[PDB]
C-alpha cells in the first residue's frame, strides 16, 4: 500500500511540476501563441482564433496546477 | 500532530506552487534573452519540449500504472 | 388533391463508395483531414443534417430515414431483452413464486472471476438481478413461457429488418417530396387515431383476451402450465365466459349500448390487486378501450383531403388577443418549415412526459409484483426521470437551433415569438429573481436548519416540531383525492393511488404502496425541486431568446449556435452561445433531478417501503426523513453516508460491480473536471511539445494532433460530469434497494 | 534573379512561424523590392487552418 | 482602451476590416512599403477587444495584433 | 465629399417596441443614431431583438451601443444592400459621424485616410519586457 | 525471507484465504441441488479457486502477514531468491510487445509519409502494408538498434520550436 | 466491392476489430491459463 500510494504522490509531484514547468518555460511565447510575452503573465486568452486559446498564460498554467497540487497533498 | 502535518503539507504545496509562479513571471518580466546568452538559464528554455515531455512520459507512466494496479486490485 | 403520397424514385444511389469518403455530408469535410479536430467535426456534424444541405427535402428524408433506423435499433433491444428472458432468465421460476425470486435475465461468462457477479437471485439460477421490469411487463402480458418470449424476439428482429429496410427503402427507392412531409393536419390525424387509438384499442383487446384471464388465473393460484394458452382463450369463448360471464352475451352487449354487461372485465375499481399489489388490468383495459375511443375522434378534428376537420393555420391565425399582437400568425409556417422547432416542443413534452410516467408508475403500480420489487419501481422512477430531464434540455437546445438558424424576421413580425423575443429582458429578470428567491427560501432554509441544530437550537429550525412549514396545499388535495370515491368520483370503488391516503398494500410481507404522508420536510425539497427546476429553465431560456442577439453581442446569429465565443473583450465573451447555455442546462438539470431521485430513494425507504412483520410496517430506514431531512447534514449523513455501506461493502458479492462501478463513476466525474475546468491553451502547448518528441523519433502523424475544440472541451466535460454522477447514483442506489429491497 | 524557384522546397526561418524548420513549396517570389517576397505553400496547415504565408529571402534556405 | 497594432506582414487583404464589428480598422494606401494597401486602427478606443480581427488575418505570425488594455464603457461594450 | 450633419427629421422604422432598446446610458453619457435610405418598406432584424420594418426613404434608428449600430449596418448592407451611416450623440446635443468617417466603407480604401498604430516591425521583432520595464505606466513592448 | 515475507506456502494467512473463500462458494453451493447449472458453475470456481492457490504456491510466491503474495520488484533480490517470473521476466516481456507495437506504428507512419496524402492512409488503413509491417515487426529491437546505430532513428534539428528556443 | 473493404479499413472499423481480436486472445489465454500472477510455466 505505501508504494502504491508514493507512486501516486510522485504521478502528483510529476504533474504538479509538468504542468508549473510548462507554464514557466512556454511563458515567453509558444507555438500556439509566439508573442505570450509581450501580453503579459496574466491574461484571459487570445481569442477564439486559431483553434482556440482558452487557458493559454502561464498564469492559467498555474492556476491548473494548483487542482493537481491540492490533490497531490 | 496530524494538524501540524496537513498545515504545513499544504502550506509547502502552496508555496511551492507560487515558487513557479514566480519563476514564470521572471521569464516573463525579467529575464533578458540577450543577457543570458547561452547560459544554463537560455540552455532550459532551448530543450523544454524535452524537459516537458520526459515529464509528461513520468507522469503518464506513473498515472497509467498506479491507477491500473489500484483498479486490478 | 392535397393530401397525397408524393415520393421521388430512386433518389439517391445505393452505393459503398461514400462510406470510403469519410465525410462526403460536408463540403469542408470532404476535404480530408489534416488535423484531428476534422475527426471529431466528422461525428460532431454527422446529424446536423440541415449543415449538410439547406434545402428541406432531402433534410426531411434524412430525417424519416433515421427515424426507422432508430426505430430498428429499439427494435434490436427489445428483441435483445425477450430473448434474454427466453434463453438468460429465471422468468418461468419467477412467474411460479414472484415474491422470493429475484428477477435476473442476464448471464456473466466464467473468464476472470466474474462469475460472482452471477447472484444467487432464485429459482435454481445464476445471473445479475435486473432492474428493468420486464417480469412483471411480461407477467401482465400474460406471457407465462420462454417460448413466447423467443417468438417475441424473433418478431422483433424481423420488425428491426422490416426497419432497416424502410429507412434504406424511404431514402434511397422511393423518398416522400416535402409536401408529403409538410401534411401535418393528416400526420396528427393518423398518429392520433392510428398510432395511438388503434394501438390503444389493439392492446385493449390484447387485455381483453389475453391478459385478463392469463393473470386472473395467475391470481387464482394456477400454475403457468396448467392456464389455457391465450389462444384457446381466443377460440373457445365458453373458457372466458367460465372467466368473465359478459363473454357469454358476446359482443352484442356493445353494439347494443349495453356497457354494463361488461363490468366483469372492464371495471373502475381504482386502487391495487391485493394479491399482487399492481393495477386492477380490467381497470386497464377499460382504461385503454376509453382512450382509444378518445384518440380515435381527436384523429378525426383536422382537415386532410375532405371538407370537414380543422386547419391548424386558421386555429392557430384566429387566436389573438389585446396582450399578444397577431398572436399565433406564421407559427404554422414555423412548424412546417423548421424540424428544429418541431423538434423542441416534442422534446419537451416527452420529456415531461416521461417524468410524469416515472410519478404515476410508482404511485399506481401497472404490473403485477412491481410494487414489491423495490429495486425495479425506484431503478424505474429514477430512468424516467432522468430521461425527461435530458429530453428538455434537448428542447432548450434546440429551440435555440431554431433561432439562430430557422428564424426569419419577415416571418415573425409582432406575433408571439416576436413579442418574446421583444420582452425577454422582463422574462429574464422576472426568472433571475424568482431563481434567487427560491434558492434563499429554500436552500437558505436547510442552512438555518443546520445551524441551528449546530447551535444546539432545535427549537428554532423549519422542522416539524418546531416551526412548520405544513404542504397544506398538497395535503389538502391529498385529501381530496382520498375522499373521491365518496363525492366527486362515486363510480371509482378506491383512489387512484394509496399515496393519498387510506390503508397499506402488503405483498408477500413487503408494503406495495402505502399513503405518503407531506410534511416540513417535504415542503422544502419540493421547493427545492422549483428551486432548481426554474434555474434551469432560466439557463435554456435565456440561450433561446439571447440565441439571436444580447446587448453584449448583438450579432450572435451570425457567429452560430455553436461557437465557443466572441473574444476575451467586452471583459470576456466566454459562453454566450445557446450550446453554452444547453451546456450549463445539463448541470443544472443534473444538480435538479439529482435531487428528485434522492428524495423518492429516501422518501420510498423511509415512508412507503418495508416489511410486516408483525401487525405493524418497519420502513427500510425508520422513518426518519421527517425528522433527519430538515438538514444538510442529514442528507449526507442518513441518507448518502448511511445507505453506501450496501455499495462500498459489496466487494465480494454479486453486488461487487456496483462497487466497481460506484468508484468508475466518481473517476469519471472528477476527469470531466479537467475538461471543465481548463482550456484549450494550455492543452495545445502541451501537445506541441510532446508532437516535438513525436517528430524527433519520426513518430510525428501527419493529421496533426490538436487539442479539443473550447466547445468540445465543454462537451467532454459535461458528458462525463453527467455519465460519473449518474453512475455513481445508479450503483448507489442499486446495491442499496437490490439488498435493503 | 532572386529567391527560389517556383517548385522548389524551401526551409522556413521565421522564429514565430508555425512552420519554423520546416519545409514547404515555393508558389511564387515578387521580384517587386517588396518585404516577404516569397510564397510558400505548406502540406500541414497552421493552427488558424491556413497552408501557406509570405516570407523574405532572410527567412527562406534552400531544402 | 485596448492596443491594436499592425505589423509589416499586412497582405491588405482587408478582412480584419471586414470582420471588425467596431469600425476600428481601416485600409491606407502605401505606408508599409507593400503592395496598394496596408490595415490601419485609427479608432482604437472604441476597440472592445473581440479579437475577431485576428481571426481572419491569414499570415503567421499575425499582422493586426490586439492587446487587451484598460477598460472603459465602450471597451466592456456596455449598452449602460 | 464632406462630414454629413444629422438630419433630427429622420422617420423611423415601424417597431412596435421592445426592452433592448436605450438605458440611462442614453442619458448620461452617450448613445447611437443610425440613419439609411431604403428603396421599399423592408422587414429587417433589430439588433435589440425583434423585427421592425424600415420605411420607404430614410430611416432613422436609435441605439445604447456602437456594436449595434455596425451589426444593423452589416444586416442592411449584406441582406439588403443599403448605404448606412452612423453618429455618436451626448445628451449635450453633440452628433459626431462615425462610421464611414471618410465617405467610403474602411474595406475599401479612399486615398486620403492616415494610417494609425502601424508597427513598422515583424511581431517577432518586438523588444522583450525587460526593457520597457518601469515605463511609468505597466506596458506591452508593443507599445 | 526477503523483506520478513514468508513463503505463501508456509504461510497459515495463506491457507485460511484459501479456506475461506471455498467456505463462501461451498455456502452458495449448498442451495443447489447435486448436478445443476449453479452447481456445476460453483464447483468449477471452487477448481479453479484451489489451482489458483496451488499455483501461487507452488510459483515461490512471497506472502505477508495478510497472507497475500507479494512481488518482487528488485532485479538482484528477485534473481537471488527465483522472484524473477514476478515482474523481473514480464517486464522484458511487455517491453518487447510495447517497442512491438511502436515500431510497427513508426514504420507505418514513415512508409505512409511518402504517399500524395499521407493523411487518408492514416484514417484509412492501408491494410496489407500495415499487416505485413505487423508480420516484420518481431525484430523490432535488433532493428531499433541498428536504426539507433545508423543515426536514422532520431531526427536532427529540424523539429519545430518555439520562438524562445 | 473495393468500397467496402475501403470502408472497412477505415480508422473506426479495423479499430474494433483489431481490439475485438486482442480481446479475444486475453480472454481465451486468461480462460485457458485462469489466473495469470506471475510467468512460471
Ligand atoms: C513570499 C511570498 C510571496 C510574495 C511576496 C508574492 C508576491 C507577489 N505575487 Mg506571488 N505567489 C505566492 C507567494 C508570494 N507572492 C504563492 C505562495 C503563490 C501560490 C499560491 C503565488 C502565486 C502568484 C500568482 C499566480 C501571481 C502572483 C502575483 C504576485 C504579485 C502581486 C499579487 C497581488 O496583487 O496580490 C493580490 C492578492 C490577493 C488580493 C489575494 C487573493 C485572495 C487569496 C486567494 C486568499 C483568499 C483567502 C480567503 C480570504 C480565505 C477565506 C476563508 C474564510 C471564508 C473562512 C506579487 C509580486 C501575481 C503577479 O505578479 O502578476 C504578474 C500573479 O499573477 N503570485
Ligand atoms: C480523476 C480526475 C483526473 C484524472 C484521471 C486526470 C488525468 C490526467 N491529468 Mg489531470 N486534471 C484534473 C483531473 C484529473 N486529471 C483536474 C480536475 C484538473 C484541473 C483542470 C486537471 C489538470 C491537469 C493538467 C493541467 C495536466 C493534467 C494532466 C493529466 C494527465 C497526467 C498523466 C497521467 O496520469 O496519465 C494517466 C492517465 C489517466 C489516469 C487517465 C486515463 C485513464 C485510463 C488509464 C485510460 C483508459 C480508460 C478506458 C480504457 C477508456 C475507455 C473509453 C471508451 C471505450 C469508453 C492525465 C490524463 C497532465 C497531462 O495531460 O500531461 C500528461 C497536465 O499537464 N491534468
Ligand atoms: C440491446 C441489445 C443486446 C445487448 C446489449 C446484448 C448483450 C449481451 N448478449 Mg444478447 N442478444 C441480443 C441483443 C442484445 N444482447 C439479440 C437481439 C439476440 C438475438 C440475435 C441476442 C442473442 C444472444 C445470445 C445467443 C447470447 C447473447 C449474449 C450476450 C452477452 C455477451 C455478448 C457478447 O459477448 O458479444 C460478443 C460480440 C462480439 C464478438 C463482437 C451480453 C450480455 C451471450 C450470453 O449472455 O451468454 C451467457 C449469448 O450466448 N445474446
Ligand atoms: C448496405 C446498404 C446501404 C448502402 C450501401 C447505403 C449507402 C448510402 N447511404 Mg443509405 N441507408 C441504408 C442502407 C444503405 N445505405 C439504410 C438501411 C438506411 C436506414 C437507416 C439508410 C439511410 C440513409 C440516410 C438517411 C442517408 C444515407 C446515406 C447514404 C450514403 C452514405 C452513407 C455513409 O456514409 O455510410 C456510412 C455510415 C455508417 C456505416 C453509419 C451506420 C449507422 C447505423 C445505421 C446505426 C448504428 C448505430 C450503432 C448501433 C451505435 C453503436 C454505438 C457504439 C458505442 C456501440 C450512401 C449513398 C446518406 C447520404 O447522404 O446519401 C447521399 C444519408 O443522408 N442512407
Ligand atoms: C395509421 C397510420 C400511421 C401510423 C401507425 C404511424 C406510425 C408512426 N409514424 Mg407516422 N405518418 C403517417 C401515418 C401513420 N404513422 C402519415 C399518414 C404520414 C404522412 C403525413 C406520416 C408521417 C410520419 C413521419 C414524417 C414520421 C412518422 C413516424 C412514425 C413512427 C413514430 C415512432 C413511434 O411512435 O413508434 C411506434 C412504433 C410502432 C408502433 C411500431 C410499428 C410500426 C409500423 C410497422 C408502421 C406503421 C404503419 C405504417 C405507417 C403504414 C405503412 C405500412 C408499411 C408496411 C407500408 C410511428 C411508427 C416517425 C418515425 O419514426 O418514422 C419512422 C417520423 O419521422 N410518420
Ligand atoms: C383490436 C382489438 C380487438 C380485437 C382484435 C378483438 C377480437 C375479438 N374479440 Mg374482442 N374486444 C375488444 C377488442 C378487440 N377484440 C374490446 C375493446 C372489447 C370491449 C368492448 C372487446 C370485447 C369482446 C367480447 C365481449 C367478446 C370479444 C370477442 C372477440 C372475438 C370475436 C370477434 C368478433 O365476433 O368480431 C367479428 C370480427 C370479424 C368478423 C373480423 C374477422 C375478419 C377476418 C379476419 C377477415 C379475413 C378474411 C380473409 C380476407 C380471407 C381468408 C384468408 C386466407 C385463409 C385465404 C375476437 C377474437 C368475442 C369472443 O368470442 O371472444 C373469445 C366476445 O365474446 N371481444
Ligand atoms: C429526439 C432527440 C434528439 C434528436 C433527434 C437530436 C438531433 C440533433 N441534435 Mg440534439 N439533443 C438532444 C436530443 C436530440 N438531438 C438532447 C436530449 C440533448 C441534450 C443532451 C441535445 C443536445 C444537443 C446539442 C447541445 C446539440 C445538438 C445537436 C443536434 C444535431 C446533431 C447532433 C449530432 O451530430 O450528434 C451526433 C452524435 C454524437 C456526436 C454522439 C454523442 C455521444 C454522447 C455525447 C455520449 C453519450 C453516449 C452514451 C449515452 C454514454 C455511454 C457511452 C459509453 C461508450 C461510455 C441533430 C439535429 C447539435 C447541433 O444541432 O449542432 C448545430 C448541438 O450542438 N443537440
Ligand atoms: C405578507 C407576509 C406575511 C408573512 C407572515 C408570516 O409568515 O408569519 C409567520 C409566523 C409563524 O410563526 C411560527 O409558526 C410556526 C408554525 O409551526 C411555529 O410553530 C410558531 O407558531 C411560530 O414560530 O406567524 C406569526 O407568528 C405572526 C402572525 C401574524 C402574521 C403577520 C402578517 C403581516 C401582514 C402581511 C400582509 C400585509
Ligand atoms: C400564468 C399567468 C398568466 C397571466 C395571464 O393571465 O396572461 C394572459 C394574457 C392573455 O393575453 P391575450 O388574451 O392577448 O392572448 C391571446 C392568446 O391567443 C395568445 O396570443 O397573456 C398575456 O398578457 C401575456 C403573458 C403575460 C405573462 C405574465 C406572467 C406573470
Ligand atoms: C410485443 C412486440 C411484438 C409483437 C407485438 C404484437 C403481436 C402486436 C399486435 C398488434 C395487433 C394484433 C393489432 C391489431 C389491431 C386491430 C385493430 C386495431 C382493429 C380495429 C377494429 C376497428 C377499429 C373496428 C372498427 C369498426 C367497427 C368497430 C365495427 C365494424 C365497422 C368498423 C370496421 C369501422 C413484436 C413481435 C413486434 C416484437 C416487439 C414487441
Ligand atoms: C485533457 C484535455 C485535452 C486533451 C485531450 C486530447 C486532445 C484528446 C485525447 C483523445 C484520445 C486519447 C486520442 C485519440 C487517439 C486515437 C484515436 C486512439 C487510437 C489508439 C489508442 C489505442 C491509443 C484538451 O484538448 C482540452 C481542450 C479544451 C478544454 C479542455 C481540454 C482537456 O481537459
Ligand atoms: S472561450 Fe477562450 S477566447 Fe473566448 S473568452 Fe473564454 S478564454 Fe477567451
Amino acid at each position: 500500500g505505501d508504494f502504491l500510494v508514493h507512486h501516486a504522490i510522485a504521478l502528483g509531484l510529476h504533474t504538479t511540476t509538468l504542468i508549473l514547468v510548462k507554464g514557466a518555460l512556454d511563458a515567453r511565447g509558444s507555438k500556439l501563441m509566439p508573442d505570450k510575452k509581450d501580453f503579459g503573465y496574466s491574461f484571459p486568452c487570445d481569442g477564439p482564433g486559431r483553434g482556440g486559446t482558452c487557458d493559454i498564460s502561464a498564469y492559467d498554467a498555474f492556476y491548473l496546477a494548483v487542482f493537481w497540487m491540492l490533490n497531490t497533498i | 500532530q496530524a494538524a501540524l502535518y496537513t498545515h504545513h503539507q499544504y502550506i509547502a504545496g502552496f508555496i511551492m506552487c507560487g515558487a513557479f509562479a514566480h519563476g514564470a513571471i521572471f521569464f516573463i518580466r525579467d529575464y533578458d534573452p540577450e543577457q543570458n546568452k547561452g547560459n544554463v538559464l537560455a540552455r532550459m528554455l532551448d530543450h523544454k519540449e524535452a524537459l516537458i515531455s520526459h515529464l509528461s512520459w513520468v507522469s503518464l507512466f506513473l498515472g497509467f500504472h498506479t491507477l491500473g494496479l489500484y483498479v486490478h486490485n | 388533391k392535397k393530401v397525397k403520397i408524393a415520393v421521388d424514385r430512386n433518389p439517391v444511389e445505393t452505393s459503398f463508395e461514400k462510406w470510403a469518403k469519410p465525410g462526403h455530408f460536408s463540403r469542408t469535410l470532404s476535404k480530408g483531414p489534416n488535423t484531428t479536430t476534422w475527426i471529431w467535426n466528422l461525428h460532431a456534424d454527422a446529424h446536423d443534417f440541415d449543415s449538410h444541405t439547406s434545402d428541406l427535402e432531402e433534410i426531411s428524408r434524412k430525417v424519416f430515414s433515421a427515424h426507422f433506423g432508430q426505430l430498428g435499433i429499439i427494435f434490436i433491444w427489445l428483441s435483445g431483452m425477450y430473448f434474454h428472458g427466453a434463453r438468460f432468465s429465471n422468468y418461468e421460476a419467477w412467474l411460479s413464486d414472484p415474491t422470493h425470486i429475484k428477477p435476473s435475465a442476464q448471464v456473466v461468462w466464467p473468464i476472470v472471476g466474474q462469475e460472482i457477479l452471477n447472484g444467487d437471485v432464485g429459482g435454481g439460477f445464476q445471473g445479475i438481478q435486473i432492474t428493468s421490469g420486464f417480469f412483471q411487463l411480461w407477467r401482465a402480458s400474460g406471457i407465462t413461457s420462454e417460448l413466447q418470449l423467443y417468438t417475441t424476439a424473433i418478431g422483433g428482429l424481423v420488425m428491426a429488418a422490416a426497419m432497416f429496410f424502410a429507412g434504406w427503402f424511404h431514402y434511397h427507392k422511393a423518398a416522400p417530396k416535402l409536401e408529403w412531409f409538410q401534411n401535418v393536419e393528416s400526420m396528427l390525424n393518423h398518429h392520433l387515431g392510428g398510432l395511438l387509438g388503434l394501438g390503444s384499442l389493439a392492446w385493449a383487446g390484447h387485455q381483453i383476451h389475453v391478459s385478463l384471464p392469463v393473470n386472473k388465473l395467475l391470481d387464482a393460484g394456477v400454475d403457468p402450465k396448467e392456464i389455457p394458452l391465450p389462444h384457446d382463450l381466443l377460440l373457445n369463448r365458453a373458457i372466458m365466459a367460465d372467466l368473465y360471464p359478459s363473454f357469454a352475451k358476446g359482443i352484442a352487449p356493445f353494439f347494443t349500448l349495453n356497457w354494463s354487461e361488461y363490468s366483469d372485465f372492464l371495471t373502475f375499481k381504482g386502487g391495487l390487486n391485493p394479491v399482487t399489489g399492481g393495477l386492477w388490468l380490467s381497470d386497464t383495459a377499460h382504461h385503454h378501450v376509453a382512450i382509444a375511443v378518445l384518440f380515435l375522434v381527436a384523429g378525426h378534428m383536422y382537415r386532410t383531403n375532405w371538407g370537414i376537420g380543422h386547419s391548424m393555420k386558421e386555429i392557430l391565425e384566429a387566436h389573438r388577443g389585446p396582450f399578444t399582437g397577431e398572436g399565433h400568425v406564421g407559427l404554422y409556417e414555423i412548424l412546417t418549415t423548421s424540424w428544429h422547432a418541431q423538434l423542441a416542443i416534442n422534446l419537451a413534452l416527452f420529456g415531461s412526459l416521461s417524468i410524469i410516467v416515472a410519478h404515476h408508475m410508482y404511485a399506481m403500480p401497472p404490473y403485477p409484483y412491481l410494487a414489491t420489487d423495490y429495486g425495479t419501481q425506484l431503478s424505474l422512477f429514477t430512468h424516467h426521470t432522468w430521461i425527461g430531464g435530458f429530453c428538455i434540455v434537448g428542447a432548450g437546445a434546440h429551440a435555440a437551433i431554431f433561432m439562430v438558424r430557422d428564424y426569419d424576421p419577415t416571418n415573425n413580425y409582432n406575433n408571439l415569438l416576436d413579442r418574446v423575443i421583444r420582452h425577454r429582458d422582463a422574462i429574464i429578470s422576472h426568472l433571475n429573481w424568482v431563481c434567487i428567491f427560491l434558492g434563499f427560501h429554500s436552500f437558505g432554509l436547510y442552512i438555518h436548519n443546520d445551524t441551528m441544530s449546530a447551535l444546539g437550537r432545535p427549537q428554532d429550525m423549519f422542522s416539524d416540531t418546531a416551526i412548520q412549514l405544513q404542504p397544506v396545499f398538497a395535503q389538502w388535495i391529498q385529501n381530496t383525492h382520498f375522499l373521491a370515491p365518496q363525492l366527486t368520483a362515486p363510480n371509482a370503488l378506491a383512489a387512484t393511488s394509496l399515496t393519498w391516503g387510506g390503508d397499506l398494500v402488503a405483498v408477500g410481507g413487503k408494503v406495495a404502496m402505502m399513503p405518503i404522508s407531506l410534511g416540513t420536510s417535504d415542503f422544502m425539497v419540493h421547493h427545492i425541486h422549483a428551486f432548481t427546476i426554474h434555474v434551469t429553465v432560466l439557463i435554456l431560456l435565456k440561450g433561446v431568446l439571447f440565441a439571436r442577439s444580447s446587448r453584449l453581442i448583438p450579432d450572435k446569429a451570425n457567429l452560430g449556435f455553436r461557437f465557443p465565443c466572441d473574444g476575451p473583450g467586452r471583459g470576456g465573451t466566454c459562453q454566450v452561445s445557446a450550446w453554452d447555455h444547453v451546456f450549463l442546462g445539463l448541470f443544472w438539470m443534473y444538480n435538479s433531478l439529482s435531487i428528485v431521485i434522492f428524495h423518492f430513494s429516501w422518501k420510498m425507504q423511509s415512508d412507503v417501503w418495508g416489511t410486516v412483520t408483525a401487525s405493524g410496517v418497519s420502513h427500510i430506514t425508520g422513518g426518519n426523513f421527517a425528522q433527519s431531512a430538515n438538514t444538510i447534514n442529514g442528507w449526507l449523513r442518513d441518507f448518502l453516508w448511511a445507505q453506501s455501506s450496501q455499495v462500498i461493502q459489496s466487494y465480494g458479492s454479486a453486488l461487487s460491480a456496483y462497487g466497481l462501478i460506484f468508484l468508475g463513476a466518481h473517476f469519471v466525474w472528477a476527469f470531466s473536471l479537467m475538461f471543465l475546468f481548463s482550456g484549450r491553451g494550455y492543452w495545445q502547448e502541451l501537445i506541441e511539445s510532446i508532437v516535438w518528441a513525436h517528430n524527433k523519433l519520426k513518430v510525428a502523424p501527419a493529421i496533426q494532433p490538436r487539442a479539443l475544440s473550447i466547445t468540445q472541451g465543454r462537451a467532454v466535460g459535461v458528458a462525463h460530469y453527467l455519465l460519473g454522477g449518474i453512475a455513481t447514483t445508479w450503483s448507489f442506489f442499486l446495491a442499496r434497494i437490490i439488498s435493503v429491497g | 534573379e532572386v529567391g527560389p524557384k517556383r517548385g522548389s522546397l524551401v526551409k522556413i526561418l521565421r522564429p514565430e512561424s508555425y512552420w519554423f524548420n520546416q519545409v514547404g513549396k515555393v508558389v511564387s517570389v515578387d521580384q517587386s523590392g517588396v518585404r516577404y517576397p516569397v510564397v510558400v505553400r505548406f502540406e500541414n496547415q497552421n493552427y488558424a487552418g491556413v497552408t501557406t504565408n509570405n516570407y523574405a529571402l532572410d527567412e527562406v534556405v534552400a531544402a | 482602451a485596448h492596443i491594436v497594432k499592425i505589423y509589416d506582414t499586412c497582405i491588405g487583404c482587408t478582412q480584419c476590416v471586414r470582420a471588425c464589428p467596431l469600425d476600428v480598422l481601416e485600409m491606407v494606401p502605401w505606408d508599409g512599403c507593400k503592395a496598394s494597401q496596408m490595415a490601419s486602427a485609427p479608432r482604437t478606443e472604441d476597440c472592445v477587444g473581440c479579437k475577431r480581427c485576428e481571426t481572419a488575418c491569414p499570415t503567421d505570425f499575425l499582422s493586426v495584433r490586439v492587446y487587451l488594455g484598460s477598460e472603459s464603457t465602450r471597451s466592456m461594450g456596455l449598452s449602460y | 465629399w464632406t462630414v454629413p450633419t444629422l438630419n433630427p427629421d429622420t422617420p423611423s422604422p415601424i417597431f412596435g417596441g421592445s426592452t433592448g432598446g436605450l438605458l440611462r446610458k442614453a442619458q448620461t453619457e452617450e448613445f447611437y443614431v443610425i440613419t439609411w435610405e431604403a428603396k421599399k418598406e423592408q422587414i429587417f432584424e433589430m439588433p435589440t431583438g425583434g423585427a421592425a420594418i424600415m420605411r420607404q426613404g430614410p430611416n432613422l434608428l436609435k441605439f445604447g451601443k456602437k456594436e449595434q449600430c455596425l451589426a444593423l449596418t452589416t444586416q442592411l448592407r449584406n441582406k439588403f444592400k443599403l448605404t448606412p451611416c452612423f453618429y455618436r450623440v451626448f445628451p449635450d446635443g453633440k452628433v459626431q459621424y462615425l462610421h464611414p468617417a471618410d465617405g467610403v466603407y474602411p474595406e475599401k480604401v479612399n486615398a486620403g485616410r492616415v494610417g494609425a498604430n502601424q508597427n513598422m516591425r515583424r511581431i517577432g521583432q518586438n523588444v522583450n519586457p525587460i526593457k520597457v520595464k518601469f515605463s511609468g505606466r505597466m506596458m506591452s513592448p508593443a507599445e | 525471507d526477503i523483506a520478513g515475507l514468508t513463503p505463501c506456502s508456509e504461510s497459515k494467512a495463506y491457507a485460511k484465504l484459501e479456506k475461506k473463500e471455498l467456505k463462501t462458494l461451498e455456502k452458495r453451493l449448498k442451495q443447489y441441488e447435486a448436478d445443476s447449472a449453479p452447481a456445476v458453475a460453483l464447483k468449477a470456481t471452487m477448481e479453479r479457486t484451489k489451482a489458483r492457490f496451488a499455483n501461487y504456491a507452488k510459483a515461490g510466491l512471497l506472502c505477508g502477514n495478510d497472507g497475500l503474495p507479494h512481488l518482487i520488484a528488485d532485479p538482484g533480490l528477485a534473481l537471488k531468491y527465483g522472484h524473477a517470473g514476478e515482474v523481473f521476466i514480464p517486464t522484458f516481456g511487455f517491453l518487447y510487445v510495447a517497442g512491438y507495437i511502436g515500431y510497427v506504428g513508426r514504420q507505418y507512419l514513415i512508409a505512409v509519409k511518402g504517399e500524395a496524402k499521407p493523411t487518408d492512409k492514416e484514417i484509412i488503413i492501408d491494410v496489407p502494408l500495415a499487416t505485413k509491417l505487423a508480420w516484420q515487426g518481431a525484430g523490432w529491437p535488433l532493428a531499433a538498434v541498428q536504426e539507433l546505430q545508423r543515426g536514422t532513428l532520431l531526427e536532427k534539428e529540424e523539429n519545430i520550436t518555439v520562438s524562445p528556443r | 466491392m473495393k468500397d467496402f473493404t475501403t470502408y472497412l479499413s477505415t480508422a473506426p472499423v479495423i479499430a474494433t476489430i483489431w481490439f475485438t481480436f486482442t480481446a479475444g486472445l486475453l480472454i481465451e489465454i486468461n480462460r485457458y491459463f485462469p489466473d495469470p500472477l506471475v510467468f512460471s510455466f
